[PDB]
């Protein structure tokens, strides 16, 4: 088949290769219509359909059978935020950002912005809760690296906030996920085992300042906690980055 | 013999025939190449030879 | 215009250099300091690539090339149409890679995420950076550097391999290559563990994490989790990245010989170096 | 026994099946090496 | 400051022995040790392995295959444990020679027992191959990784089995050395032209370049929303959240447009598939079709002729 | 012998019978590429030789 | 012979057929290879020469 | 034993076909080695 | 001796079967391939220089 | 002290059996030795 | 001396037999591969030479 | 004490057994090493 | 001896004796290795010289 | 102290036994190099 061209300079080689153009299309198509599936209409600042869409058009609806009897989710579907924004325009002109009402931490948005998640705590494979604290979860203990129950909490503001008084554990994984920190008042607060700085003799948390220890969102049952609340308090707590920079 | 239908009573219908289907064309398209590769039974070739066409 | 989420993130804050000067959005870009900082670069390299082919006098985009200057040049200026335009180029693609990554710094910020990618992208610019100026600096020249062409710059790869022999006997080289092959392979094997998780045989419930622990358990006898091949991807293209630019990093400048001849320290060793047999011997 | 749950009766009666089978794909494949042995022997 | 690189705590419970879909439990084995290294970069339990037919076939015929080359190594290094340590990576099973083209009746020494050892490691790929199948239904999930390691293979079958087939000589094919191979891929440039030349070449090289520019980007970006909970991303699916979205607006904010949390496996899945595949296509042609890449270069308008 | 309808009370016929298929499939297709392989026992240039086609 | 069916008390029959199976049949083939690498028990080439195939 | 579960009686039948099925293997394998043999000795 | 069977009170009997078997059929392998190896007892080669095969 | 959980008599008669299948294989290995060293002795 | 088996006491019997019993194989094995290789105590080569089989 | 868990008369006895194969195993080896020294001696 | 008894108040029979038994046979291994090295002290090249076994 | 958990009785016991071993290593180490002295002196 060497030098065998049925046109011009046309060969197995340049079939092969106009045919992999072609692929590489379709291809490429194929993925951005999947990419499609959510965020999608996209709208205008002030919440109707833009009239601009976008050159590809919107996938036909799939659907997922969550487990443990959780429902359904049909996507692409009828997607609300289902929460008030407390953001005020700056500009008539659309490009320009949106400033805060009030406070934007407690309002959530922006670096603070929380999701209307379910409910419900996540469940493993066997339907119990995923995440633990670790007096609940049976058999559990720190094995291989610096304890912080017992440490002091400091903000980025050089002062105490509390101490550690539990670790929050994802069982399935095996790995810690929270660290339960009871402040001045008797109250506990949980904050992702992400965003705090385990040293030798504190846990130091740079997002937030001694004083927004206090108004970190609470979970209403002492032995789980739930998406929705996962997420505010992962908004906060990251929030604070932005939003507590001054002291 | 005269009872291999209870292959059926084993064997997924649809996944066996689709099984088959892929076979077979993989194999009629791999003896055609093969016969095509070789200086004899390439037909095309050898009706050039057999009507003088250069 | 905007995601159905969109809205609440869209607040001012987060810049690097600038106010509410150059916070606005120009469509889905967002556009700081640095955005128009990395339009303005990368809009002049691709005019000069353009005003180097109408120099060259070829259109055709496979045979465009814009050569660095001659060896006899040095580390100095050249001519706009002999290298001048190269180095150019040069200064405006260093330019908007950099822009690049403060922009992406400035969209973390402002979104409240970690640093992570504008750290990963740097690992590429210095790269980029170790075969366009710490290489030619050290050995020299800006002729060492390569061209910007898309079939020229694999002549430069392949003449530059081939100054020392056949190029993967270089060590470095070898752990970059293990790297990136590995690196697809584990790029390969998650997104078809979390595609399979996600769309199960058809009428089944969405599968969880465990039945991933549990499918990569039953495979090989280990799982790495979630978490963990996520680090592990991270670290093992930005390894990758890294080996490869020491692998080049002292290619012209500590090494000058074929590489196979390097491998020969192994072989000499005084226990084993004279015993008649295998290959070496 | 319980390996498969198949009594005994209906392992019997799936080998006697597989087994003509099995003679079916065998003699086609002796009268093969019977007319390629007469065509071009290999001993 | 705490970039999630290295984990800080590490806990340790009950071993988890994993899910019980249809999974023959009597073909899995025990838990193994506990590792505090990986448990400081990932997850520190080891095993239950699961082995079934599928698995003795594999292992069986891998041993074997690997058994195979090294007891030629130690007959190349005159039975000596020095020699056998100081020429390692020198030592190699060649093919047989050309002369011999795909004919069996090359002598042990020469290509015999390339031979032998080529077909134990076809058995145990193949075998292998059938058992990720398999894993995967077993637990009820789909067939992704079966479909990605079948491109996989397709490079290794176009490289040792399929390609020397059409040349007509198993002398084309690969030899089993760590220094022999590499010779191999050098020869294997320099005898087709310029395989930079080659456009599946070029396509395999942007699909590697892509599978490390997209891992890393994708790598990166969930440590960066990890504090959201990110790296759950089975359920940011089923349940979006403010880690799914920040990252989706990062990306739609840099560099126009973004994904989903699925989506973006759908990419990484195809880059890496599409470095092998293109890789096999441009092997098999080489040699086959095109005999010199950089004059098809010249004649294709990529090279200045 | 004449037991050895028993070994359906061990196996499970379908994964036996796919297994099989696979097996015989890929034992006469080496078969038929070795026999290809030898110069004798190729019957295409057999027959091209014994028939002066080339 | 003797007392060795207790070994069917102590193995699973499924995993020592199958095991028996895979060694087997990977053995045959790999002395059959062995066969046809000497230049001699090649029977093929053996009957090519003495048949004057080639 | 407690390890497979089978009993005597099942063990010792299990055996008797298994052996009856090694006897015929084994005829079959020395029959192909006589002929080898006497075709072509390897001592 | 005569106390040497408390050693399967130590190891299980179906895990020592198993590498038993798997380090036996190695060795055999290993010298097999050691004796064809040596140009002396290569007995294929050596019958074929007696019968004069080659 | 029984880790395998096996006792004594378990133990015994295992090992019986085992001792049998080593002195049949070793037996048949002693011949091949055996005739191996009068077909060609290695010392 | 006599009291040497509280050793058992301390460590577990079945990991010391199993290391044992690799050690002891890897040794023997490596102590052979060392007497192949020095010309002299190369037994298959002396017998080679004693009886003129080259 | 046992760290691992055996009595003192588990111990003694397991030595006493393990000690027997230990005599067993060096009187085979230096047999072995007399027969290869009578035949070929390396001092 | 004198006091010495008292180490295992600090270290664990274990570990100490597992680090102990890998030390003595790696340093037996290497004083082994360093006199086959040099030509002189090579007890199987001299009793080679020394009965002409070349 | 606490470290190990072995009393003071224990520990004297365990270092006179391990005395014991090696002492009896040392022996078979002190008639082993006058061996190789005897045979092959390095002073
Ligand atoms: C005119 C020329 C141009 C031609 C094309 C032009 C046409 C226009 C453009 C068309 C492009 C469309 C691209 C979109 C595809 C995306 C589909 C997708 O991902 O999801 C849908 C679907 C499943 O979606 P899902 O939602 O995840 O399903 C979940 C299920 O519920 C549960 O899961 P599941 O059990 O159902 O399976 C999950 C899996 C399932 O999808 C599959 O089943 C794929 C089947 C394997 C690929 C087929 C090749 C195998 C050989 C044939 C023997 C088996 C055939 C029967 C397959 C069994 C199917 C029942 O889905 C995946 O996502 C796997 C992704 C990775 C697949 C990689 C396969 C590479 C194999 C390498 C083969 C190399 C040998 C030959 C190489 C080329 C020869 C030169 O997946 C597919 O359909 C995969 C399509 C496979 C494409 C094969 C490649 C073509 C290669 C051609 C290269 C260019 C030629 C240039 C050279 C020419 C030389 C002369
Ligand atoms: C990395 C070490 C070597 C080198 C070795 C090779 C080899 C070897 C090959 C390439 C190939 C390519 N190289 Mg190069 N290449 C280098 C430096 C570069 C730089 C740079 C500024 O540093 C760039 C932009 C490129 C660009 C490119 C593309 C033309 C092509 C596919 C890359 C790809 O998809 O990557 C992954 C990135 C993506 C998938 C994202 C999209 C990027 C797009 C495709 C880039 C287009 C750039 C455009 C042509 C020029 C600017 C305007 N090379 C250095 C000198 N490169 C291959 C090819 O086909 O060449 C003809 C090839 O065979
Ligand atoms: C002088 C050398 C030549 C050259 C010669 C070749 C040749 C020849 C080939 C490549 C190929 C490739 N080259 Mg090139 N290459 C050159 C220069 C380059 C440069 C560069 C910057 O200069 C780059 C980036 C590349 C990059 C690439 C890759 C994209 C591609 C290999 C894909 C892969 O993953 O293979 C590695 C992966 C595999 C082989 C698949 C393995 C799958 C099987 C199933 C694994 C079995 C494992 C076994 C069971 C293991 C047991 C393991 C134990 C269990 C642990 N080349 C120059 C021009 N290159 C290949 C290709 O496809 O080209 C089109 C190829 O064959
Ligand atoms: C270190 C681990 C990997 C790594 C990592 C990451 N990579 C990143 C990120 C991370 C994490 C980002 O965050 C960022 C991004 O947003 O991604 C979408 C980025 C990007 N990776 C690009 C290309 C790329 N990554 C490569 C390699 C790896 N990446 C390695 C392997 C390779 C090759 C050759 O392998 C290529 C070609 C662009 C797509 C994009 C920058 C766009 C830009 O800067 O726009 C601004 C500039 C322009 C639009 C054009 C400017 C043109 C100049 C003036 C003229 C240039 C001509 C040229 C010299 C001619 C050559 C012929
Ligand atoms: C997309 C393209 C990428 C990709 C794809 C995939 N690759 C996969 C899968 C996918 C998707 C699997 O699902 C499968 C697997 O299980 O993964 C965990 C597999 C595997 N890819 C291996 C090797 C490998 N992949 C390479 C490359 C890439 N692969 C490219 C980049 C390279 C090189 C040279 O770069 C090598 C060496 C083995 C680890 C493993 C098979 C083991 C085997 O066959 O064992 C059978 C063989 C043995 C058991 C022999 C053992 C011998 C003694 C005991 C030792
Ligand atoms: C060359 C002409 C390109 C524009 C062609 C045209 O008529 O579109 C007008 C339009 C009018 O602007 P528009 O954004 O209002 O129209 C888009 C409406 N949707 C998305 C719903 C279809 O121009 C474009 O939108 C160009 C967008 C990018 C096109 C890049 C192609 C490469
Ligand atoms: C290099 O090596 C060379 C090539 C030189 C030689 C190496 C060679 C070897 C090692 C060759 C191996 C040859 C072997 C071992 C061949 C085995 C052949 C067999 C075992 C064939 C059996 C074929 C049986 C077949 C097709 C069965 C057909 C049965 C059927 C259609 C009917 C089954 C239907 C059944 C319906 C189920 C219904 C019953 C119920 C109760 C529902
Ligand atoms: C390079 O070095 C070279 C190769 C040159 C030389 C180096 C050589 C070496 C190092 C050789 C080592 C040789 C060794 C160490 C050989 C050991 C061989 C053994 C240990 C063989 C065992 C044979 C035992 C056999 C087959 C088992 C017979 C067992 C049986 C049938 C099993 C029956 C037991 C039963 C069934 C269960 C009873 C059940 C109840 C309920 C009572
Ligand atoms: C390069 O250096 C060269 C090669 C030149 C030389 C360098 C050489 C070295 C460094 C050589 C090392 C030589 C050594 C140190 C060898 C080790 C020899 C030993 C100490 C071997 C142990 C032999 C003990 C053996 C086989 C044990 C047989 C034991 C048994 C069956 C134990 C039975 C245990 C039982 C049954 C269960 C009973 C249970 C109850 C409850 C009663
Ligand atoms: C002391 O150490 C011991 C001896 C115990 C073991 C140590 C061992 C060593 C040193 C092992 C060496 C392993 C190495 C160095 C392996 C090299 C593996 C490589 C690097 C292979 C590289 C490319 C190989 C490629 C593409 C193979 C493709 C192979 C194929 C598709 C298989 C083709 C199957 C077919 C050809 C032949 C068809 C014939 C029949 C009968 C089906
Ligand atoms: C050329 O020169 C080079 C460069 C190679 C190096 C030159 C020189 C050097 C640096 C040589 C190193 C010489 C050394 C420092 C050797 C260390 C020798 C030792 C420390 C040997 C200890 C031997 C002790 C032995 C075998 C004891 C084993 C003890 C036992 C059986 C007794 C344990 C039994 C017990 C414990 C039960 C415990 C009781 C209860 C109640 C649990
Ligand atoms: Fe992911």
């Amino acid at each position: 088949m060497v030098g065998v061209t049925a046109f011009g300079n046309f060969d197995l080689a340049s079939l092969a290769i106009y045919s992999f153009w072609i692929f590489l299309a379709g291809l490429i198509y194929y993925l951005q219509t999947e990419n499609m599936r959510e965020g999608y209409p996209l709208e205008n600042e002030d919440g109707t359909p833009a009239a601009n869409q976008g050159p590809f058009p919107l996938p036909k609806p799939k659907t997922f059978i969550l487990p443990h009897g959780r429902g359904t989710l049909t996507v692409p579907g009828p997607e609300s935020e289902d929460r008030p924004i407390a953001l005020a325009r700056t500009a008539v002109s659309e490009g320009f950002p949106h400033a805060p009402t009030g406070d934007p931490m407690k309002d959530g948005v922006g670096p603070a912005s929380w999701v209307a998640r379910r409910d419900l705590p996540e469940l493993d494979g066997h339907g119990h809760n995923k995440i633990k604290p670790m007096k609940a979860a049976a058999g559990f203990h720190v094995s291989a690296g610096k304890n912080p129950i017992g440490l002091p909490v400091r903000g980025c503001d050089l002062e105490i906030a509390g101490k550690v008084v539990d670790i929050w554990v994802d069982i399935p994984e095996q790995m810690a996920r929270f660290l339960e920190v009871e402040l001045k008042d008797g109250s506990t607060r949980l904050l992702p085992m992400q965003m705090v700085k385990v040293q030798s003799n504190r846990v130091h948390v740079n997002a937030l300042s001694s004083d927004l220890f206090a108004g970190i969102p609470t979970i209403k049952s002492p032995t789980e906690v739930t998406l929705l609340e996962e997420d505010k308090i992962c908004g906060y707590v990251a929030g604070g980055l932005m939003y507590a920079a001054p002291k | 013999m005269s009872k291999f239908y209870k292959i059926w009573m084993i064997f997924d219908p649809r996944r066996v025939f689709v099984a088959q289907g892929v076979f077979l064309f993989l194999l009629a398209v791999m003896i055609h190449l093969i016969l095509l590769s070789t200086p004899s039974y390439n037909w095309l070739e050898i009706s050039a030879a057999k009507y003088n066409r250069v | 215009a905007l995601l159905s989420f969109e809205r609440k993130y869209r607040v001012p804050g987060g810049t690097l250099v600038g106010g509410n000067l150059f916070d606005f959005w120009v469509g889905p870009f967002y556009v700081g300091f640095f955005g128009v900082a990395t339009f303005f670069f990368a809009a002049l390299g691709i005019i000069l690539i353009a005003w180097s082919a109408v120099l060259q006098g070829t259109w055709n985009p496979q045979l465009i090339s814009v050569y660095p200057p001659a060896l006899e040049y040095g580390l100095g200026g050249a001519p706009l149409a002999k290298g001048g335009l190269w180095q150019i180029i040069t200064i405006c693609a260093t330019g908007a890679f950099v822009s690049w990554a403060l922009r992406e710094v400035e969209i973390c910020r402002k979104l409240g995420i970690g640093y992570h990618i504008p750290f990963a992208f740097a690992f590429a610019i210095l790269a980029y950076l170790t075969l366009v100026l710490f290489r030619p600096v050290m050995m020299g020249a800006w002729g060492y550097a390569f061209p910007y062409g898309i079939w020229t710059h694999l002549d430069w790869v392949s003449n530059t391999g081939y100054t020392y022999g056949n190029f993967h006997y270089n060590p470095a080289h070898m752990i970059a290559i293990s790297f990136f092959f590995t690196n697809a392979l584990a790029l390969a094997l998650h997104g078809a563990l979390v595609l399979s998780a996600a769309n199960p045989e058809k009428g089944k419930e969405m599968r969880t994490p465990d039945h991933e622990d549990t499918f990569f358990r039953d495979l090989v006898g280990y799982s790495i989790g979630t978490l963990g091949i996520h680090r592990l991807g991270l670290l093992l293209s930005l390894s990758a990245v890294f080996f490869s630019a020491l692998c080049m990093i002292i290619t012209g400048t500590i090494w000058f010989d074929q590489w196979v001849d390097w491998w020969q320290w192994w072989v000499k060793l005084p226990w084993w170096a004279n015993i008649p047999g295998g290959i070496n011997g | 026994l319980g390996y498969t749950g198949l009594t005994d009766e209906q392992a019997q009666e799936l080998h006697s099946v597989y087994m003509s089978g099995l003679w079916l794909f065998s003699a086609v494949a002796i009268v093969a090496h019977l007319a390629v042995y007469i065509w071009r022997p290999w001993f | 400051e705490y970039q999630n690189i290295f984990s800080q705590v590490q806990v340790r419970g009950p071993a988890d022995l994993g899910m019980t879909e249809d999974v023959n439990l009597a073909n899995r084995s025990g838990v193994g040790p506990f590792s505090t290294l990986l448990g400081w970069f990932g997850n520190a339990q080891l095993g239950p392995i699961y082995l079934g037919s599928l698995g003795v076939l594999s292992l069986f015929s891998g041993l074997m295959w690997f058994f195979t080359i090294g007891i030629w190594f130690w007959y190349q290094a005159g039975w000596n444990p020095a020699v056998f340590l100081r020429d390692l990576f020198f030592f190699s099973l060649e093919p047989p020679a050309p002369e011999y083209g795909l004919s069996f009746a090359a002598p042990l020494k020469e290509g015999g027992l390339w031979l032998i050892a080529s077909f134990f490691m076809f058995v145990a790929v193949w075998s292998w191959w059938g058992r990720t199948y398999l894993r995967a239904q077993a637990l009820g999930m789909g067939k992704h990784t079966a479909w990605a390691f079948l491109s996989a293979i397709w490079l290794w079958m176009v490289l040792g089995f399929i390609r020397p087939i059409l040349m007509g000589s198993w002398s084309e094919a690969v030899p089993y050395g760590i220094f022999s191979h590499l010779d191999w891929t050098n020869n294997f440039s320099l005898v087709h032209g310029n395989l930079f030349y080659n456009p599946f070449h070029g396509l395999s090289i942007a699909f590697l370049y892509g599978s490390a520019l997209l891992f890393a980007m994708h790598g990166a970006t969930i440590l960066a929303v990890s504090r959201f909970g990110g790296e759950r991303e089975l359920e940011q699916i089923a349940d979006r959240g403010t880690a799914a979205e920040r990252a989706a607006l990062f990306w739609r904010w840099t560099m126009g447009f973004n994904a989903t949390m699925e989506g973006i496996h759908r990419w990484a899945i195809w880059m890496a598939v599409l470095v092998t595949l293109t890789g096999g296509i441009g092997i098999l042609l080489s040699g086959t079709v095109v005999d010199n890449w950089y004059v098809w270069g010249q004649n294709h308008g990529m090279a200045p002729l």
